[PDB]
DNA sequence: TCAATATCCACCTGCAGATTCTACCAAAAGTGTATTTGGAAACTGCTCCATCAAAAGGCATGTTCAGCTGAATTCAGCTGAACATGCCTTTTGATGGAGCAGTTTCCAAATACACTTTTGGTAGAATCTGCAGGTGGATATTGAT
DNA sequence: ATCAATATCCACCTGCAGATTCTACCAAAAGTGTATTTGGAAACTGCTCCATCAAAAGGCATGTTCAGCTGAATTCAGCTGAACATGCCTTTTGATGGAGCAGTTTCCAAATACACTTTTGGTAGAATCTGCAGGTGGATATTGA
């Protein structure tokens, strides 16, 4: 019997609520705010921890660390904007080397 | 003897640590030249195990990510050659200097 | 001390850039460079410390400084 | 004492996904920094967009527009969509 | 009847009177000194929030406001903003 | 009763303290806002606004006018190290570019 | 009303080797006005596309100053002088 | 004879011109016309204040004059005077835009 | 093209640093009730946005025409890469110890409320004025010879 | 080094859009008495930073040798700027109609407050694994001849 289950949602809507209230925001805070936010969220972290899933599979690992999330992201027009502006630690970057810069 | 042409190993490098990780700065010199700038800001000031780290990651990333503009500048004047001319104008385009 | 980073350390830091060749005054320049970095982060994140009457600069101290210098940085807490 | 984060609801989310794959701690480090960064961002936009509008409180109203304003293109219309959905299905039950 | 709209106008002029009594002020420059003044506000106001969040503090004091200034300005603009700021202060508080 | 008295004189200052520390908790920053921070938050705000208007009504002279314009705000903006910096990625409407033309571009 | 099409030309030649000059510009390649205007058009774009975003959550039908301000102002493009 | 200025002469003479105003370059109306065609490809029935359309106008020019100074010390580091897509790229990637 | 010298890439292997998994206790989160009140209708007042008409001349178009700039080529010295050497600083680990980031109370000073009067501000009006646009004239800058 | 051709820079002028000063309400500061916290002020722990020590292990500092990269010079085809004729549209003014912001009231659906009642999430130990780090062995990729 708790909204997250409620709402069908595996993130908390409880918590976000709490937060979206304690955050100073606003005065009020609407009933449906904090699950939207809260299935925004989920969605959001799916979509990373799939893609990045995916990326440990292509280098014959089970458990996804740094590097994944960073190969997922940068690997990825949209999310690679979203956190244009972002550094993961520990994730390194996209192999790539200049044309160029190439022999012969 | 065995050599290789000069950029080989180069290469051999840059393909190398695009594919690692690792903190490429010597932990110790970097804590030491941390605290000392701090030294500066406030005396007798502890630094948390981890917010050195994320110094450190911070800093790195930064680097190399000004390594790339700058070679993208360096190209762009038809060399292969960094200069600090590059680093200038990279520094500038990106409204840090 | 900012002695203290390398040649090697900047030539590595240049290879996962994409660099392949360096000329001599790069070094010299790096260290400028890195210098100011870590002075504008540092001493923000110093002021965030002081803020908090603690004696001990602490990795979210970095992290928020990080973040007002526009290089959010994820994995220590934020 | 208490330091609460979101590890447990991403390790949820990544058995969905991904019911065989594993997450390093560090891994996790980065997904909490992550949820709390976007959190922060849809959040203000809708705090913001309240206050142009005079309104004393934030809706899912709100939040989906920040949402059109934060997200890329095609990012935005899936998150759009759960969104409605999750509240769709929490107003019915 | 149309609603009343306030602004930091007054205010500009009679400091700018003070700086330079013999010079005057478009409106067009009004406009810019309006939006400086409001952006300036958010940006202190802001970084004030966020720091007392962080310190688990409630409430918003003068202590925040100079921080906040300490780390939104720059070098010598941060000294005299933050002389001025605390001046004001002790004056209004010592009666 | 006593005769009212403005904080603005209280704290000796040009800028309206009550409306700034009206603005605070209507703004959504903190719970609750204390009696110094309206204060200290005019303050810094006439001062900032103070130390502009001085640069400006010199650009102002110097183009012999006497009514500052946005070209004299953009001049004492950008010329000023640490205004520039402050504003350094606010841009002000009619106020055009300081003059400046590369080197290499001159006649040889 | 009237069909909106090829608008993009307005922008001259002659205004954008102004512009340039302004950003002081000794000269011009051929195949810069091309470019220019599909950066402005990018530029326009997008920053109408998060106006408008902001005058429709406002259940209006009029794209207001404000609207432009608050627009510029996430992308991170923050113009004084329309405070309204 | 007839007279004629040598080329550049007349371009550094625009340059020291144009940075002493503080005008708009751009046509009021043909940038007008293009904005209403930009927006109304997002949502129609829309409607501007005069001074909407006058706020972007001043972005825009505020934003491409900033982009040619960039362009211009692009093309000067490699030794050229005369600016190129090449350099407008060039500025926009590291500039982060669309890198 | 060969023949040799490092590099790299596989496969399989085994310890071990982290992961999982296992059991519990208090802060949160979910319920019920009783109020409160934000802001969605239903209207209307009335800015100000879209359109129109018309005349004028500032500018946008298109051509010519050739100065001189960008773009190949060539070439040499000299900077920066590849390397074998060899010594010094950094990396790794307990060890204790002292500093200090957190909590547990206290409560006195400070902030929030409620609501009751006072005025500083804002919106027009009526009153002024810096200066945009024009001009003629003393310079100043360019470019040919 | 003129010196003829043009573009500029300046001071003098003056009616008029705009900037100021003048006025009359009225939202919203300021007051004053209460009720409610906030968070600074000693004491008192754990727990993580700091120091110290102590090796080896790499990793970095040096000096050689020369490959090949970066400029400096030349050269020239033709792109892009300057000047000019033509006449298209944008710019200016002024006048409306009416789409729609906006100010008012009305007041339920929905959010806040509260007192309880039940979870669920964060810890602090116990119970496995995913991989790093090696070890061959086998083609590769480079290079010199
Ligand atoms: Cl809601
Ligand atoms: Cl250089
Ligand atoms: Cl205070
Ligand atoms: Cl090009
Ligand atoms: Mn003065
Ligand atoms: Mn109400
Ligand atoms: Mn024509
Ligand atoms: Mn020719
Ligand atoms: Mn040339
Ligand atoms: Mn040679
Ligand atoms: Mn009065
Ligand atoms: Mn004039
Ligand atoms: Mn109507
Ligand atoms: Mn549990
Ligand atoms: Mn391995």
């Amino acid at each position: 019997k708790t909204r997250s289950s409620r709402a069908g949602l595996q993130f908390p809507v409880g918590r976000v609520h709490r937060l979206l209230r304690k955050g100073n925001y606003s005065e009020r805070v609407g009933a449906g705010a904090p699950v939207y936010l809260a299935a925004v969220l989920e969605y959001l972290t799916a979509e990373i921890l799939e893609l990045a899933g995916n990326a440990a599979r292509d280098n014959k690992k089970t458990r996804i660390i740094p590097r994944h999330l960073q190969l997922a992201i940068r690997n990825d027009e949209e999310l690679n904007k979203l956190l244009g502006r972002v550094t993961i630690a520990q994730g390194g970057v996209l192999p790539n080397i200049q044309a160029v810069l190439l022999p012969k | 003897p065995h050599r290789y042409r000069p950029g080989t190993v180069a290469l051999r490098e840059i393909r190398r640590y695009q594919k690692s990780t690792e903190l490429l700065i010597r932990k110790l010199p970097f804590q030491r030249l941390v605290r000392e700038i701090a030294q500066d800001f406030k005396t007798d000031l502890r630094f948390q195990s981890s917010a050195v780290m994320a110094l450190q990651e911070a800093c790195e990333a930064y680097l190399v990510g000004l390594f790339e503009d700058t070679n993208l500048c360096a190209i762009h004047a038809k060399r292969v050659t960094i200069m600090p001319k590059d680093i200038q104008l990279a520094r500038r385009i990106r409204g840090e200097r | 001390n900012i002695q203290g980073i390398t040649k090697p350390a900047i030539r590595r830091l240049a290879r996962r850039g994409g660099v392949k060749r360096i000329s001599g005054l790069i070094y010299e320049e790096t260290r400028g460079v890195l210098k100011v970095f870590l002075e504008n982060v540092i001493r923000d994140a110093v002021t965030y410390t002081e803020h908090a009457k603690r004696k001990t600069v602490t990795a979210m101290d970095v992290v928020y400084a990080l973040q007002r210098q526009g290089r959010t940085l994820y994995g220590f807490g934020g | 004492s208490r330091k609460e984060s979101y590890s447990i609801y991403v390790y949820k989310v990544l058995k969905q996904v991904h019911p065989d794959t594993g997450i390093s701690s560090k891994a996790m480090g980065i997904m909490n920094s992550f949820v709390n960064d976007i959190f922060e961002r849809i959040a203000g936009e809708a705090s913001r967009l309240a206050h142009y509008n005079k309104r004393s409180t934030i809706t899912s109203r709100e939040i989906q527009t920040a949402v059109r304003l934060l997200l890329p293109g095609e990012l935005a219309k899936h998150a759009v969509s759960e969104g409605t959905k999750a509240v769709t299905k929490y107003t019915s039950a």
